[PDB]
């Protein structure tokens, strides 16, 4: 089996205002994104 | 909670059917302060807390 740790990312975190969980955004494959931040 | 220690619980990414509570028979008072609580349900906040 296999195990991830998102520890390696961050030490801790406090006051979490937002949480979201959905599906997975990710010859060979090419994969485009566009980020804005646009009025929150 | 004890009153000098109240707690708080935060309301957020839901849609809030007030009507259910202020309909309940659960409860002794019901009152709303800067807003009518029959019109809750209309409403939208950025901020909820319990
Ligand atoms: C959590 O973040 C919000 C938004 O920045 C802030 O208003 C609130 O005071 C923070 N809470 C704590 C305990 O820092």
């Amino acid at each position: 089996s296999w195990m991830e740790s998102e520890f390696r990312v961050y030490s801790s975190a406090n006051n979490c205002t937002f949480e979201y969980v959905s599906q997975p955004f990710l010859f060979k494959n090419l994969r485009e994104f566009v980020f804005k931040n646009i009025d929150g | 909670a004890s009153v000098y220690a109240w707690n708080r619980k935060r309301i957020s990414n839901c849609v809030a059917d007030y009507s259910v509570l202020y309909n309940s028979a659960s409860f002794s008072t019901f009152k709303c302060y800067g807003v009518s609580p029959t019109k809750l349900n209309d409403l939208c906040f950025t901020n909820v807390y319990a």
